[PDB]
């Protein structure tokens, strides 16, 4: 509820802003467009770019460097806005920039925001 | 961890579609949602009211749509685009020149296939009217058809179409690929002052074609033999309803079951004047007798019902207001599961008669 | 509120969709976005074609006829919307009918829809 | 009634622009005001994720802006588009080759004017860090300047620009002598681990740069020389507020008023990570001596603030989510009007320092 408050990750609901892998998403959950956690949605490009984070996972305690790519090729969905920021840098360091839009890489030189799936690349050690 | 991009599950009788105009917004939306799991399964973009349509047996799915070149102005391009019902990727890009597409609030029967599905057909509305002729098999615009005053586009072969005239009467278009159309009409079936609503619902499948006034009153025209048969017009709501202010009122106001041969209609009490507001009942009749069979509450504004066309159908329930399909069991009225987030103005509920 | 209510006008808030002259408007106020109650907003082109009504001014118990002209060549303004259908009749009956985009005849071809004005043109009765 | 198009008043130092980025929509919409009388006079629409300016002097208007030809695919036209700014029409619309403008969230600095008025650079960021010339004068792009690993724009005459580079340093670009720059570093101004934000302040007629961290701590720099001289860094809240858990965030976190030599700045109560949230307060500080003048209670969930240039200047606070622009006294901090619908999700506040 306090937009301010520390975040606190779940590991119940994709679809909520609280999902524990979201924690650097910005933009819509893919889920709720017909993709999944990992997929894009039909119809959308696969961008190969991504900014990353490193997410707490509750359920194992451990965390994990989330490669937050987006589906693009398509107006916004509209549908499960998120946008958090843990561990956000500004834009000079880019790797970890979130209010770029991370499309490059996708079919069709698309370049246009649909949603964002968040993949598990590696653990964060 | 490997991304892909998915593919849709294959159309069936529950997969539904939802058209979002936006209030007018140069840009729209389509959402395309699997009524059973109450789930999104996949979007299309378009552009200026765009016209959708749905082919019947779930082979594509296309819509007529205008894009200009500074968003809101500078150069024109009306095109229709084809696309696979399971990657939703476009098959097909046909532009129509000169800017030919009738811009308006949308009604689904202004854009229609013929029954083979190889025919698209739409209305020009200025400056003057007509009906473009797009051949989707062969990815090419034929040509405009030169039609009286007349509206709406009912296709019951692939060479022929009914339409509705100000006279009252139906005007049956039989064009033939080159030519001029031959153009026949029917007796004048309703008086100048019943006002047949912009919304019929239309079974190419059966044939039938219903059409409400604002009162309530239902035409039925039966078009499968080729030509136009006057069934007996049934009142969806009694006298002494009538008498207490009700009145059908709202956007896709009927829907009609073709295997159950049954009619839905949103009802509610309201001014003579109110009849785009949401309704919150709807009434079903038997479209053999004119029986009423249920009258269910809805609990919501609704603005737009369709009904699935399977044995035991869904009964969708759009809310423009508050952006959301709620689905319903057809037979008891129950609400069952809802999809929120539709969009902007959520307002035309599409499905496919596959059976 | 109850939006099957019969509706009432009023000749104070040109604004507010139940100003009287709104009677059988379908889109946004102009006024909302830069124009007037009779004229286009900037950057705008007038129609000259449009929809009309006969709508009753509670002021001094009269009817006017108003011709409803949009101001197209821009996206919906998206402030002030309104939807209004004294006297409005199916799209077979187009004088009178409003789901129609008024904007045939406004310079460079415009066609979207941007708001739309309520003129008064004559009296009715 | 003899309806017509009307003109917009005349520039003056209380117009305000407010830019909806739309939630990453693929079109958008900016919306002229007046701040005084707390009215939309004119709206202008764009592209995806464009950036505006505005002439200092209020001669013109301009935007960097995307458009696709089937809406969100097909192929892409990046274009700067000049307007009148009391017709609102297009004066110019200049391809720029290639679709090399930067899509990221919008931030002002990233495209901008020179302070002559006759050229507009922006930013490319991949495949590589580039900066486009763009002539308005003449309406032709000119060319791309190659630059290092730098981000943002500040333009301090006709051809030299600054950037902040990622080493901490920030860059100074001299151009035009054509085929290569002449791009010479200052030194680090700041450690790796301070960030500063991606919505400095600066303005262009005082040659002030104002750059305050993710903590709340303002570094100022002076490029009134032409050269860049640093000032020593500002503490905008406490050790108190700090330990306390005060911290800026938003969009627009800060504002600089240049006759009255004051910063604005977003501050509340958050942990550290929360740094894009809406902020309830404003803190006013002296910018000679870092002594602070006020701390205002807004009264609403705030992104991004912005003032007017003049000697009794307002305070704008616009809120993303209410889509609603408050319009405050900058003096007392008391809200005098606000503006709301304000298209979807709008972020950015720009004035121009006319005088």
């Amino acid at each position: 509820t306090d937009p301010r408050a520390k975040w606190v990750p779940q590991d119940n609901d994709i679809q909520a802003c609280d999902y524990w892998r979201h924690c650097s998403i910005d933009g819509n959950i893919c889920d709720c467009s017909g993709g999944s956690l990992t997929n894009c949605p039909p119809g959308t490009k696969l961008a190969t770019a991504s900014w990353v984070a490193s997410c707490y996972n509750p359920t194992d305690g451990q965390s994990y460097l989330i490669a937050y790519r987006d589906c693009c090729g398509y107006n916004v969905s509209g549908r499960c806005p998120c946008l958090n920021t843990e561990g956000e840098l500004p834009v000079y360091r880019p790797e970890f920039a979130n209010d770029i839009i991370w499309c490059f890489g996708a079919e069709d030189d698309a370049m246009t925001y649909h949603c964002t799936i968040s993949p598990i690349v590696g653990k964060a050690s | 961890d490997e991304p892909r991009i998915l593919e849709a599950p294959a159309p069936d009788a529950r997969r539904v579609y939802v058209n979002d105009p936006a209030h007018f917004a140069a840009v729209t939306q389509q959402f395309v949602i699997d009524g059973e799991a109450g789930r999104v399964i996949g979007m299309i973009d378009g552009g200026f009211l765009p016209n959708p349509v749905v082919a019947d047996d779930g082979s594509f799915i296309a819509h007529a749509s205008t894009v200009f070149s500074r968003i809101a102005r500078g150069e024109r391009t009306d095109y229709v685009e084809v696309f696979d019902p399971v990657t939703l990727l476009p098959t097909a890009d046909i532009e129509l020149p000169d800017a030919p597409r009738f811009l308006v609030g949308t009604y689904p029967w202004m854009t229609s296939l013929t029954p083979d599905g190889k025919t698209l057909l739409f209305y020009q509305f200025s400056p003057a009217p007509a009906v473009g002729v797009v051949d989707l098999e062969g990815k090419a615009f034929k040509r405009m058809l030169d039609v009286p005053d007349c509206y709406h586009i009912f296709p019951t072969a692939p060479d022929t179409f009914f339409m509705h005239c100000r006279d009252g009467s139906l005007a049956k278009v039989a064009f033939g690929t080159e030519g001029t159309p031959e153009i026949t009409h029917t007796e004048v079936f309703h008086p100048e002052d019943e006002f047949l609503i912009n919304h019929p619902a239309y079974s190419q499948k059966a044939g039938r074609l219903v059409w409400p006034t604002y009162t309530g009153k239902i035409h039925q025209i039966d078009l499968s033999s080729g030509d136009a048969k006057f069934l007996p017009a049934v009142e969806a709501l009694t006298e002494a309803e009538r008498a207490d202010g009700w009145r059908p009122g709202g956007w896709q106001q009927v829907a009609y079951h073709r295997a159950l041969d049954r009619i839905y209609l949103l009802v509610d009490q309201r001014d003579e004047w109110r009849h785009k507001t949401a309704s919150r009942f709807v009434v079903v009749l038997d479209a053999k007798t004119g029986e009423r069979l249920a009258k269910f509450e809805m609990g919501h504004e609704i603005d737009s019902i369709n009904v699935s066309q399977d044995e035991k159908p869904l009964l969708y329930a759009l809310s423009t207001g508050d952006k959301t399909l709620y689905i319903h069991d057809a037979e008891s009225g129950e609400e069952l599961r809802s999809v929120n987030q539709l969009g902007h103005g959520p307002q035309v509920i599409t499905t496919a008669d596959m059976g």
